[PDB]
């Protein structure tokens, strides 16, 4: 939490280049509007993946500088 | 998709199949020509590939059969939880863990047995018991019998619950075979679910409950004036006094601030001084990790949706430097064998049985633990025991597989054929190590005694003569001493302490896990468990890649898994069966296990477990006689059977008279079963019509004609009442003596 | 209860009955006439 | 205690007696095999076939018998032993208040009197009851490797030697060597002789190691 | 009946075992099947292993009768194709073996002569006592 | 990379990565056991040198006396001796299996399928030689390595 910060920036980020990867990207029924693929579930899966990296990254900033 | 797929009342509910003995199958469900019958009859009774030739139908029955093995546990442990709340000391053992045995049974005074209740200790005459479950109490920090009793009345719960869910589940509304074959969502959710949120929620417990009732307890608090869990739940003052990572909440969670978390979970390695177990904290945050772990391990094959893994899709594309072409075809045999399944989950989970041992003699996780003697002592030679007994099934299930649930036709695997094809390749070296393991171990052990005998000791093989020094395993031990200050610098001391250093953590007068040296006598003694290992592993694997056909019988699967012979011929084929290979390799996990376990108290009565005096010198059990009398077979017989069991033949008298009979009945049942072994069906059949001419003479003739016992089934006693008695002598001699001594 | 007279009359489950209440006999004369080597009441 | 022994005599005599006795009735043939008589004294079996008949020939019964034999005499002569070394040691009180009970047996006796033996070499020095030690552990490992051909049988062993002859046959500089007699496993008649022997040899031999060792480490 | 004249007709794919013709072929009598399948199918071969068959004629050498009989009767009542083996001496001479009739043995096919027959029930054998010290047995009058 | 022996798969055997190596069918081809061309003596005196030679070893650092002053000069004693056990053994082993005159049992043709000629080492008179070459080589090997053992300094085993 504590929007703006370095542990939100780099997670936030994360987040959203994972996401990013799975739909524009390298990374992978329920019919949603969007218009290729991308369903829930891997929007779920994208998010969790990159709140993996997040907290990896953000504790290896904590770790060490 | 992985639909739910289900079907109603496939069965009827009813007692008609109970007044009926042997439905199950077509040659049983006659009535008795014979008693060999019964013997079918009980033999075949879990035998569900034989009964119906469906997967549907035998998957229903295992499942419900799972559910009343959960039943049984689940009413094992209410045995264990409620014995300990009205028939223990556990309240005088959370006073005093260091001079109170733990006892959780009491006899009834009728024939003179009330003498098995022991001066134990804490106003209770009992037995001493060795489950150590008076520790995993100690690490849940009950504190109290009225807990004990309610988990119980949840277990009874469960365990009806169980069974009721294993009557639904078969009689009422039971899955069909889309529900057993679809193996993603089993595998995703006994990941994340079954150990992911299982070791989540310990976790939860252990931070929440365990934490804080051991830290009190740790911190010198008598367990009656102790405040419950739900008061550090609610009463956020007192957890917070307890630990004030707790103040600030879960914003130390969800702002990822986990570096003020540092007061409950802990990396700190090594034992807990005070109590000589692991540091809970140190366990909390193991379980949350592996929580996390399994948890995104769950959620890696595909089941429903677009996400995940096929294991055909891995199996199948997955080539490489040696025969990765094969892997087709093992999704198919998988999810189509019981037996195939049963048997990797056999091996890998009595493997783990036996990590589990050396992981817990090693690594002590529970409060007093390692001070208990017994405990330690039981629950390493219960868990390798076990994981032997596994292995074998391994064996036995994979062989069940090769004869019935193999077909190269429909069912065809590369990495199978190809091991089926060069298997007398893998036979003959495996014989050859296993004669080069036996030479150079026992023969070794042999020259020692010729050469001790001889007034030689300067050429035996010993630290003092000849060394044969581990000096692979001794330097593992250096780095392992030496890892937590260079390679995993977040430990603050060792994993262990049997790496090496200036620690020693005893918690009374009594020692918990010194470093265990590693000399000549070691290395001779893990040669001799490797070696006893691969015979196991020649025995089963020849078993297992002979089950089908050989040089000698060509048509052995049609023969079946489990038949006696093909007759004297060929010179002779009494055991060429797979199922003699598992009954042999049975005996052999015997002999395997047997000298583990006679290393391990050997080993720990020598060199770890013992006193600790005023002045800082350690006296052992039986005083570090295993780096001079542990290389001859004259030492293992005089310094180890003959010493340790003098507290069984004086265990007459005192509570452990039973151990003592327990000693001798067990020698006994062994050699009952040599009857067995050594004999044949012929001589007792010849016997049998005898004593039935005898009582044909009195109009007392049965019905059901005496026959002596099936070939196989003479095997099968024999080698039951063999384990049983050599196991149950092993059972008496360690009890009586490390309850006895320590 | 048609049926479960009938399992509980085989050999088992009525070898089990019969040897509960025998041993209990044993156990409960034991009880009341327990350490006994002679028989003393002619 | 002289009771209960002399009627554990008179248990290994009589069920010594009644295998052999029933192996030489039971030699010409029974319901089972009726023409045994045809078979002569040592066959392995009859097959598989009616039920099976493993150690079915009347020398199977003796084999069996030689057992109950060795246990009989090792009843007879612990009973003489241990009367004999309490009389000669002087306790007869011993022997009177522990032969009653089996513990006392093997406490008393067996683990009691083979003390000054299984030291006969200890990792600091020897004495003169060394060579008794050595040959108390060979005549258990020889009683122990009895019960490999007792408990293990053939086609087990058939089907390792194969598995060593494909070895040798494709070993390289040793397809120079090649045997002359096929080298199949034991026969099984044979095998259950070879671990009564082996059975026999390690009784006698660890019994008299113990009944020497004992009786002169201390003579009386 | 004329036998069946064994020639030089294919094997089945096989990727080689440890289950072959180790030493009782070189200087010993080794065996040899040959059997016709209608189609080309996977079949589990006697000496460890799973091999396929090829269509037509199929010819497989093994190194004991054994085998050979046991692969017969697994490809008789599973594929239901008539099998018929040899056996090679290391010299040549290949011997007609599994049916000698042309018809399978469990036929009572007339010609095949009675040998290895009693003409009496098997208790009326005599005892030992009366072929004692003669080259002749109980069970051969 | 695995292949049926020879491209016979119904020969108790395969040609895999172990067995037939061109490395390998170098030197399994041309060590003094498979010299089949040579006559059996020379390959038989290479064979005894080779395992005589090495022998000592054993009997001279591991011997009842190797820690004495005599441990070179007993080991050595001892080696000779087994080779002496071992030309023996080679010897009623020849005797056993070729009787006076019969020609060679040696496999014939070679993996190609050329008519190689039959090794002699397979016949009583072949064998004989063996035996004499292995003893003569095995009491040379014994008695050289003794000569070094004292004569050239090594730190040993
Ligand atoms: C690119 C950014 C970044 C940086 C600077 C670091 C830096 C670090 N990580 Mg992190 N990590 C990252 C990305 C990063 N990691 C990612 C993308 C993942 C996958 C989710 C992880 C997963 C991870 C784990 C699981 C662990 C580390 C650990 C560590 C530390 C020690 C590594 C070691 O073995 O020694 C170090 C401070 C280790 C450690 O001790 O940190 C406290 C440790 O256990 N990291
Ligand atoms: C009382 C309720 C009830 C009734 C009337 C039935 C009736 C029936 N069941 Mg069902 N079943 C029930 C409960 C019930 N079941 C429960 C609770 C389970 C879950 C375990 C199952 C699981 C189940 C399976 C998987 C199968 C049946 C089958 C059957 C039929 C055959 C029964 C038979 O011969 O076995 C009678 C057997 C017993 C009475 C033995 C009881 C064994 C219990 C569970 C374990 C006790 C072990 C004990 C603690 C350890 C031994 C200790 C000892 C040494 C002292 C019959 C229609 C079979 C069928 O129809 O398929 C053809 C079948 O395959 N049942
Ligand atoms: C995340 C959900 C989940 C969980 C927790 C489990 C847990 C378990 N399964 Mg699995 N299973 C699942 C999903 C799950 N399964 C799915 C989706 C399938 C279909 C692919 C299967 C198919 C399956 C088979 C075929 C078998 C199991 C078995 C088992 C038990 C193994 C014994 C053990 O470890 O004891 C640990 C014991 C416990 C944790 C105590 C259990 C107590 C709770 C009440 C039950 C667990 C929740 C369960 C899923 C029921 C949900 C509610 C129900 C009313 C619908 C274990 C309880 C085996 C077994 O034991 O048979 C009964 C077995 O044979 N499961
Ligand atoms: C997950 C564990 C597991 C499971 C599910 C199975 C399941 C099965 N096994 Mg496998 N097995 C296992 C573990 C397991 N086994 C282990 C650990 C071993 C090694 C010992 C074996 C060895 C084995 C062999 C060798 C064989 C099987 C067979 C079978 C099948 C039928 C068993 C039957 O009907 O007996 C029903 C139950 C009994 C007859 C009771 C057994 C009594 C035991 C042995 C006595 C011990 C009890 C106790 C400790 C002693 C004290 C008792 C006291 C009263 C005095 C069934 C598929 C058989 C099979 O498939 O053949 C076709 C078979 O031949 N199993
Ligand atoms: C003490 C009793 C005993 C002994 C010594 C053996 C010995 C052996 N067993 Mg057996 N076995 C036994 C009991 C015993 N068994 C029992 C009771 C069972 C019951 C089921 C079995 C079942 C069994 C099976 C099922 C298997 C074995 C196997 C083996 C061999 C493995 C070790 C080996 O060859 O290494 C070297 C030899 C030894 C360690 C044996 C002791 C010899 C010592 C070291 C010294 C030798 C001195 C030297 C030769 C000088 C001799 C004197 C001179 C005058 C000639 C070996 C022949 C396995 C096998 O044959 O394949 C490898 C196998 O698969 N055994
Ligand atoms: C075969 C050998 C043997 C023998 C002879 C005995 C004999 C005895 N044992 Mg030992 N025992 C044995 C084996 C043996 N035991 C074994 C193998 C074990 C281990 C399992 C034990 C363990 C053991 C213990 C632990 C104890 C004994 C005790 C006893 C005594 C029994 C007293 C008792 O309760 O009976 C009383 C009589 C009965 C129970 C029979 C009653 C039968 C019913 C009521 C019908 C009779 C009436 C009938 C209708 C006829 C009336 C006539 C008319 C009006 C119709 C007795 C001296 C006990 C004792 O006192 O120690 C000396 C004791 O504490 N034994
Ligand atoms: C202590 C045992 C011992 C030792 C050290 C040697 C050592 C040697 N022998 Mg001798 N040999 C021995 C026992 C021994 N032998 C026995 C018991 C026999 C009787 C069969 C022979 C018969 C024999 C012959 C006939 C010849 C040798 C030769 C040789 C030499 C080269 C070939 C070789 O060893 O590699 C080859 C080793 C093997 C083929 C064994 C199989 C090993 C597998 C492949 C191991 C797995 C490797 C894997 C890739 C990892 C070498 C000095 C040759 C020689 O004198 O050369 C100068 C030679 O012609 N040996
Ligand atoms: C028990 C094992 C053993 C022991 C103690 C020795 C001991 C010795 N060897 Mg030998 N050696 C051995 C096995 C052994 N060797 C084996 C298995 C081989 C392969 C065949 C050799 C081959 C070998 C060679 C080729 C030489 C030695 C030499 C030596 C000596 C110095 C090194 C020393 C006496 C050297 C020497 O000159 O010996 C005096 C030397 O040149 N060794
Ligand atoms: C099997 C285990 C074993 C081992 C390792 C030893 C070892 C030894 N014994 Mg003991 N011994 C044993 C069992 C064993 N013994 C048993 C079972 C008995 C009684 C039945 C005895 C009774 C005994 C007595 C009475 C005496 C010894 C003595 C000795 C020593 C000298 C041996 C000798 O003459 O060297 C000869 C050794 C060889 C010829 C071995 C050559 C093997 C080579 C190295 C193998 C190389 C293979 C190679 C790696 C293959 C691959 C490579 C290739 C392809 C090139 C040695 C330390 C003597 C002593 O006291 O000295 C200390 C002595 O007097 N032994
Ligand atoms: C002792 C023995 C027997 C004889 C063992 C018998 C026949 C089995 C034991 C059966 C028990 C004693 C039957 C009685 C139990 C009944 C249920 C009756 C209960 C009623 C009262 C007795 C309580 C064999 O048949 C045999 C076969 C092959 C190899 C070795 C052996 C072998 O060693
Ligand atoms: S002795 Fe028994 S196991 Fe052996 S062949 Fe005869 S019947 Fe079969």
């Amino acid at each position: 939490d504590f929007i703006g910060s370095s542990t939100n920036l780099i997670m936030v980020t994360s987040t959203t280049l994972m996401l990013f990867a799975g739909r524009f990207g390298l990374a992978p029924g329920l019919q949603t509007g969007d218009p290729a693929g991308f369903t829930l579930a891997d929007t779920l899966a994208c998010g969790t993946v990159g709140h993996i990296i997040g907290v990896g990254v953000v504790l290896g900033l904590k770790n060490i500088g | 998709e992985v639909k739910i797929l289900v079907d109603r009342d496939p069965i009827k509910t009813s007692f008609e199949e109970w007044a009926k003995p042997g439905h199950f199958s077509r040659t049983i469900a006659k009535g008795p020509d014979t008693t060999t019958w019964i013997w079918n009859l009980h033999a075949d009774a879990h035998d569900f590939d034989s009964h119906t030739s469906d997967l549907e139908e035998i998957s229903r029955k295992v499942f419900s059969a799972h559910f009343g093995q959960l039943s049984i546990i689940f009413l094992w442990l209410s045995g264990m939880y409620f014995h300990g709340a009205r028939f223990s000391n556990y309240e005088a053992w959370l006073s005093d863990p260091t001079h109170i045995g733990p006892s959780a049974q009491v006899v009834w005074p009728i024939v003179g047995q009330e003498i098995l209740n022991g001066d134990v200790g804490g106003g209770f005459r009992g037995i001493q018991i060795t489950s150590g479950f008076f520790q995993i109490w100690r690490a849940s920090g009950i504190t109290s019998e009225l807990q004990l009793y309610c988990t119980a009345i949840g277990a009874l719960v469960f365990a009806a619950l169980m069974l009721f869910a294993g009557w639904f589940h078969y009689h009422k509304a039971a899955p069909k075979l889309a529900w057993f074959q679809d193996v993603e969502s089993m595998l995703n959710h006994h990941l994340a679910g079954l150990l992911g949120l299982g070791s989540l929620s310990w976790a939860g417990h252990q931070v929440h409950v365990s934490l804080p009732i051991n830290q009190f307890l740790n911190a010198g608090v008598d367990p009656k004036e102790i405040p419950l869990p739900h008061e550090f739940i609610l009463n956020r003052d007192l957890l917070a006094q307890l630990y004030p990572s707790f103040a600030e909440g879960a914003t130390p969670f969800f702002t990822l601030n986990w570096s003020k978390y540092s007061e409950f979970l802990t990396f700190r390695g090594g034992l807990d001084p005070v109590t000589g177990g692991l540091w809970l904290t140190d366990i909390a945050h193991h379980h949350l990790a592996i929580a996390i772990l399994f948890l995104i391990a769950g959620h890696m094959y595909r089941t429903n949706w677009g996400i995940g893994h096929g294991i055909k899709d891995i199996l199948e594309a997955h080539k490489g430097p040696f025969t990765g072409q094969g892997h087709k075809g093992l999704y198919e045999i998988l999810t189509t064998s019981w037996h195939a399944q049963l048997s990797l989950n056999l091996a890998m989970l009595g493997s783990l049985t036996i990590i589990v041992a050396h992981h817990m003699y090693s690594m002590p996780p529970y409060p007093y633990l390692a001070t208990d003697y017994a405990t330690q002592l039981s629950l390493f030679t219960h868990h390798m025991w076990i994981g032997g007994f596994l292995i074998v099934g391994a064996a036995a299930h994979a062989a069940i597989f090769m004869v019935r649930d193999y077909d190269p036709t429909n069912r065809y695997n590369d990495l199978l054929d190809r091991v089926l094809r060069h298997r007398d390749a893998i036979i003959s070296h495996l014989n050859w190590v296993c004669i080069f393991l036996g030479f150079h171990s026992f023969g070794l052990y042999i020259h020692n005694d010729t050469m001790s005998a001889l007034g030689r000791p300067q050429d035996m093989f010993s630290d003092t003569a000849i060394q044969l020094q581990p000096v692979f395993a001794q330097w593992i031990q250096n780095t392992h001493a030496l890892a937590p200050g260079v390679t995993a610098p977040g430990e603050t001391a060792s994993t262990s302490l049997t790496w090496g250093g200036g620690e020693l953590v005893a918690v009374g007068g009594k020692v918990a896990l010194l470093p265990i040296p590693l000399g000549t006598a070691d290395f001779l003694v893990h040669h001799i468990h490797a070696f006893t290992i691969h015979v196991t592993v020649l025995i089963l694997l020849k078993g297992v890649l002979f089950a089908r056909s050989s040089r000698l019988i060509p048509d052995k699967a049609n023969l079946g898994f489990r038949f006696p012979c093909d007759g004297p011929g060929r010179g002779g084929t009494c055991q060429v069966s797979a199922w003699d290979h598992v009954f042999l390799g049975l005996f052999w996990m015997y002999n395997a296990i047997s000298v583990v376990i006679f290393h391990f108290s050997w080993k720990m009565q020598s060199d770890v477990w013992g006193s600790i005096s005023d002045q800082g010198v350690v006296t052992h059990i039986t005083g570090g006689n295993f780096a001079q009398s542990s290389i001859t077979i004259n030492g293992w017989l005089r310094d180890f059977l003959w010493a340790q069991a003098s507290q069984v033949i004086q265990s007459y008298g005192s509570s452990l008279s039973a151990y003592g009979l327990f000693f001798l009945g067990a020698h006994f049942v062994w050699a009952f079963s040599l009857m067995f072994l050594f004999s044949g069906r012929g001589y007792w059949q010849e016997l049998i019509e005898s004593i039935v001419w005898a009582h044909n003479k009195l109009k007392v003739a049965p019905a059901t004609q005496p026959r002596a016992l099936s070939i196989i089934q003479g095997r099968a006693v024999g080698v039951t009442h063999y384990l049983l008695g050599g196991i149950a002598t092993t059972w008496a001699f360690f009890l009586a003596r490390i309850i006895a001594v320590g | 209860m048609r049926d479960l007279k009938t399992y509980l009359s085989v050999a088992p489950v009525l070898s089990t009955l019969w040897f509960g209440s025998l041993a209990g006999l044993l156990i409960e004369i034991n009880r009341l006439f327990p350490d006994a080597l002679t028989f003393p009441f002619f | 205690g002289d009771f209960l022994v002399h009627h554990a005599i008179a248990l290994g005599l009589h069920t010594t007696t009644l295998i052999l006795v029933k192996g030489a009735l039971d030699a010409r043939g029974s319901k089972l095999m009726p023409d045994k008589k045809d078979f002569g004294y040592s066959f392995p079996c009859d097959g598989p076939g009616r039920g099976g008949t493993c150690d079915i020939s009347a020398w199977d019964a003796f084999y069996l018998a030689v057992f109950w034999m060795l246990n009989t005499i090792g009843w007879v002569t612990f009973y003489w032993h241990w009367k004999h070394i309490t009389l000669w040691q002087g306790n007869v009180s011993q022997f009177n208040e522990s032969s009653t009970y089996l513990m006392g047996w093997l406490r008393d006796y067996l683990w009691l009197n083979s003390s000054q033996l299984i030291n006969g070499y200890n990792p600091f020095g020897m004495n003169s009851l060394s060579v008794w030690a050595w040959m108390f552990l060979f005549g258990h490992l020889v009683w122990a490797t009895g019960f490999m051909f007792l408990i293990s049988w053939r086609g087990y062993w058939q089907e390792l030697i194969e598995t060593l002859a494909w070895a040798h046959e494709r070993t390289p500089l040793a397809n120079l060597i090649r045997w002359k007699d096929k080298p199949v496993a034991l026969s099984i008649v044979q095998a259950r002789l070879v671990g009564l022997a082996h059975f026999s040899v390690g009784y006698i031999f660890t019994y008299a190691a113990f009944l020497i060792a004992s009786t002169s480490g201390k003579f009386g | 009946t004329p036998p069946q004249l064994d020639p030089n007709t294919p094997s089945p794919i096989f990727a080689g075992s440890t289950g072959g013709l180790l030493r009782k072929a070189q200087v010993e009598e080794f065996y040899v099947i040959t059997w016709n399948s209608p189609k080309e199918q996977i079949f589990e071969m006697p000496t460890g292993g799973a091999a396929i068959m090829r269509e037509g004629p199929n010819l497989l050498k093994l190194a004991r009768k054994e085998q050979c009989l046991a692969l017969g009767t697994r490809l008789r009542s599973k594929y239901k194709i008539t099998y018929q083996f040899y056996r090679v001496f290391p010299n040549g001479e290949v011997q007609y073996l599994h049916p000698k009739d042309g018809v399978y043995p469990e036929k009572a096919n007339p010609g095949r002569e009675g040998v290895g027959l009693n003409m009496r029930s098997i208790g009326k054998n005599v005892s030992p006592i009366e072929v004692k010290f003669t080259g002749k047995q109980s069970y051969d009058l | 990379v695995v292949q049926p022996i020879n491209g016979d798969p119904f020969i108790g055997s395969l040609e895999t990565p172990v067995t037939s190596s061109p490395l390998i069918a170098w030197y399994l081809s041309n060590l003094p056991g498979y010299r089949t061309a040579v006559n059996p003596l020379l390959r038989g005196v290479e064979v005894g040198l080779a395992h005589g030679f090495f022998l000592v070893g054993p009997f001279v650092k591991a011997g009842p006396l190797r820690n004495t002053a005599y441990a070179g000069s007993a080991g050595s004693l001892a080696a000779a001796g087994l080779v002496v056990i071992l030309s023996m053994c080679l010897t009623i082993y020849g005797i056993s299996s070729f009787k006076e005159g019969e020609p060679s049992i040696a496999p014939s043709l070679t993996l190609t399928g050329r008519k190689k000629q039959p090794d002699q080492l397979q016949t009583a008179d072949g064998w004989a030689k063996f035996t004499g070459g292995f003893f003569f080589g095995g009491i040379s090997g014994v008695t050289w390595a003794y000569f070094l053992l004292y004569v050239l300094d090594l730190p040993y085993f």
